[PDB]
RNA sequence: GCCCUGAAAAUGGAUGGCGCUCAAGCGUGUUACCUAUACUCUACCGUCAGGGUUAUGCCCUGACGAGUAGGCAGG
RNA sequence: GUAAGAAGUCCUUGUUUGAACGUGGACGAAUGAAGCUUUUAGUGGGCCAUUUUUGGUAAGCAGAACUGGCGAUGCGGGAUGAACCGAACGUAGAGUUAAGGUGCCGGAAUACACGCUCAUCAGACACCACAAAAGGUGUUAG
């Protein structure tokens, strides 16, 4: 015998890989496993954890918390990241003229986002941008 | 005990809570009795003393007022300090060392010498 | 086991106020160092106020006889807290050394008295010079001129399980 | 993939402590040692014998 | 660049070699000078004690059925999780209160060079962040440890025999060894008493040296 | 210290049985020996962890494996 | 109970004869190895053992306080046995052992050594645990 201390048999939790069955989140996480393999850059394990998350745990993000993100200092350039969906609100009348990436953007606030000028980008297309997420900024919903 | 009351504490301090007899007013804490706190605040006549009482397995904070008959000075970090005022000096010899503590150690090697002190012999 | 004879010296530990402290000394039978320094422990905390880690060993050494080929009569002293308060016994042992004397007597005393190791307490094993000093009859059997005597019943020690010879003990 | 052990197979042996060689060279353990005639003290053999 | 690597290997060799020559000597001289003192005290007519000893080795005597917590804990805490299994000890006032709590369940001694040098050759395996990983080159431990300059497993061997500055990282990148049950024996028919009842537990202070011999 | 007695019934009966008397009994000591799903070494199965790699997969390494009520997962 | 340091030590002067805050400069016993929610099964006055302690009498014992184990647990031994000794389990092989044992049943010395003992149903774990307090011209050593 050996009079274990560690409870045996552990078996880490930590979502090795989505519940879902979209095809396109698989490709998109099996392109993150690389580059958070690969490159060193903290940004991409970041996403690839978020990837994984569920509905409950990836809120929506507003059209006016990304306008309070840009109002900061020395960050309006940045190209902010949303891993979850963006809606719009007609709330806020004047919009920066920013971009943003993200799985999937409402009509809504896509067109609100191509009026003021800027676009909207997907995750892939982040990565062949910026691969270990420089000049980027990177925002979540409320959870309660 | 006029030597009770020609006693300075201010806000920082540590001191030990033994209420004496002799003095009805303030007679505090049937178990806070050799119970250590610090003070928070000092009004005349009083003096503030906090401790962390446990209940169920959380040390929560009780803050107090107490009369200076009862309480008294801690020597608690005597040695704390002495150890920290010659580890700064020692530090000092050694920028011109194990200053930390260590256990009693094995006794090394000697020689006993049989100049007098022939053995005595003996038995039950 | 086959016992052997320890010298042991005692210090116990120096202090200010008394450096080198008076050096006791004791001689043990038993069958290593070990042994010997927790026996010499046991009788140094009845005799003085001492203790194994207020004291400290100095010098164990073995003590070998200096004729261990010559016959001896060993005269011993014993004693054992048993059963009423210590009472004392003396026996005589013929033997070639004080090492074998204290085996033999150590089985003797488990054999006749049901009485052991932990019971019982060496106070003194001594030689006799000198013969007429020798009291006990038993030892005094051995001491006879020209002594002789046989053995009438010889039986031999057989390797095999048959025998076709109808054996015989002889002499 | 196999654990070797020293004490035996000289190689694996002397793949680690090379000074092994000349150890065995010099034979350092059937060494013999600088003689002396250090006698004792007669208080030292009294007090060992007896009293 | 396999001779930069050749050249790396052979530089590093010579230090082990140096050292350990050096080290040979050191155990010689010592051991030389403690007897010659013992001689000049019997001479002069006075006595001579030798260092108390500072390093001790334990080996676990019992299963884990029915011991109480704090031997159990006490046991944990000196990694001897199984019978036979065994750890060396820095003995000093805290470790020797343990000790006297796993007297019953434990054999513990003053190890030798020769015992350490055998254990630490034949059933010397290393921790490399986790697994137990066996040594079988001077690399893994001049990777790990050379952080305190035990650039091999006789430095190593070293740092443990001479208790060092750093016996404590060492003893902990030690896994504890796994050992078998004796070969001749373990003597004594019955094992939980003393080393002086009869028995096989307890202090004995030399003859550990025999059991492991014989258990490795 | 050992031995005898030192009271206990009723189907035939049990130091487990045979039987043992300088014992195959009592006490003690020294060795050798038997022997477990226990310890050590190796292989294989599975789980867990850690790493590597254009693929709920492939490779490397190591530690572990009791189980009722009951829970989870793969089939 | 408290303490065993970088949420700590030591220089720098504005606000009640001085205290607190604030400005900036220099620097520690041993061994071993995360936290946060969320949610629901089964069990929620059952049995055994040890040692602490109160009360106890024909004898036993009754109450509380830990701890360990069985309940759920197979393996070796005790001739057999839920809670005694050892030791906890994947499938196999080789070696070494534990506890218990080595006349035959039965694998292993009718081994070695020192003594004692003869029982008209000896003994073959004891327990000033019961018969119990002694008796005996049986024996041995003091």
């Amino acid at each position: 015998g050996i009079d274990h201390t560690s409870k045996q048999h552990k078996r880490s939790g930590h979502r090795t890989a989505p519940k879902s069955d979209n095809v396109y989140l698989k490709l998109l996480v099996k392109l993150y496993t690389f580059l958070a393999r690969r490159t060193d850059a903290p940004f991409n394990k970041v996403v690839l954890k978020a990837l994984f998350l569920s509905k409950i745990n990836r809120p929506p993000v507003s059209v006016s918390r990304i306008a309070r993100a840009l109002k900061q200092e020395g960050a309006a350039n940045k190209t902010v990241v949303v891993v979850g969906t963006v809606t719009d609100d007609a709330r806020i009348f004047e919009f920066p003229k920013t971009t943003v990436a993200a799985l999937r953007f409402t009509a809504g606030a896509r067109a609100k986002i191509v009026k003021a000028g800027g676009e909207c980008i997907t995750l892939d297309q982040l990565a062949v941008r910026a691969p270990k997420g420089q000049n980027t900024l990177i925002l979540r919903g409320p959870r309660n | 005990h006029l030597s009770t009351y020609l006693k300075v504490y201010k806000v920082g301090d540590i001191v030990d809570i033994k209420a004496n007899g002799s003095i009805q007013k303030g007679m505090p804490h049937k178990f806070y009795q050799g119970k250590t706190g610090v003070v928070y605040n000092v009004t005349k006549s009083s003096v503030g003393v906090i401790i962390n009482k446990m209940v169920g397995n959380r040390y929560l904070e009780k803050r107090l007022n107490l009369r200076v008959e009862h309480i008294k000075h801690s020597k608690c970090r005597q040695e704390f300090l002495e150890r920290v005022k010659a580890n700064a000096a020692k530090r000092a010899e050694a920028k011109a060392v194990q200053l930390k503590r260590q256990p009693a150690q094995p006794r090394e090697s000697r020689i006993v010498s049989t100049e007098g002190n022939v053995p005595q012999t003996l038995a039950p | 086991a086959h016992f052997k004879e320890y010298q042991v010296i005692g210090r116990r530990l120096p202090t200010e106020s008394v450096p080198e402290p008076k050096l006791f000394r004791m001689r043990i039978f038993a069958s290593n160092e070990v042994i010997a320094k927790s026996r010499y422990w046991y009788f140094l905390q009845k005799l003085h106020k001492v203790k194994k880690a207020s004291g400290e060993i100095v010098s164990i050494n073995q003590i070998n006889e200096a004729h261990p080929t010559k016959v001896k009569n060993f005269g011993v002293w014993v004693r054992y807290d048993s059963r009423s308060g210590t009472h004392n016994m003396y026996k005589e042992i013929r033997d070639v050394s004080r090492v074998a004397a204290v085996e033999t007597l150590y089985q003797d005393m488990a054999a006749r008295h049901r009485a052991r190791f932990r019971s019982i307490h060496i106070l003194k094993v001594a030689e006799i010079e000198k013969t007429a000093d020798v009291k006990r009859q038993y030892v005094k059997q051995f001491l006879t001129k020209d002594l002789k005597f046989p053995l009438p019943h010889r039986v031999q020690k057989s390797t095999k399980t048959f025998s076709y010879k109808r054996p015989s003990t002889f002499y | 993939v196999l654990k070797k052990n020293p004490l035996k197979n000289k190689q694996v042996l002397l793949r680690l402590n090379p000074y092994a060689k000349v150890f065995a060279a010099e034979k350092l353990g059937s060494k013999k040692a600088e003689k002396t005639g250090t006698k004792p003290a007669a208080v030292f053999t009294e007090t060992l014998k007896h009293d | 660049e396999r001779a930069a690597r050749k050249a790396a290997n052979k530089e590093k060799r010579a230090i082990i070699l140096e050292r350990n020559a050096a080290y040979q000597k050191e155990y010689e001289t010592a051991e030389r000078n403690i007897i010659q003192a013992k001689r000049d005290a019997k001479a002069a007519g006075s006595y001579y004690v030798e260092a108390q000893h500072k390093l001790v080795f334990v080996v676990r005597i019992k299963g884990i059925n029915k011991i109480p917590p704090k031997p159990r804990k006490v046991l944990q805490l000196l990694r001897l999780t199984r019978i036979n299994s065994g750890t060396f000890v820095k003995v000093t006032k805290a470790t020797l209160e343990l000790l006297k709590l796993i007297e019953p369940y434990v054999a513990y001694g003053y190890p030798s060079y020769s015992t350490i040098r055998q254990l630490v050759y034949k059933r010397g395996f290393g921790k490399i962040n986790k697994q137990r990983v066996p040594l079988s080159d001077n690399a893994i431990i001049e990777a790990n440890l050379g952080k305190y300059g035990i650039l091999s497993i006789d430095d190593l061997i070293h740092e443990i025999i001479t208790v060092g500055p750093h016996f404590k990282q060492a003893n902990n990148f030690l896994w504890p060894f796994k050992l078998s049950n004796p070969s001749g024996g373990w003597g004594v028919p019955r094992k939980f008493k003393h080393f002086i009842q009869g028995g096989s537990f307890g202090n004995r202070e030399e003859f550990i040296n025999k059991l492991v011999k014989s258990m490795n």
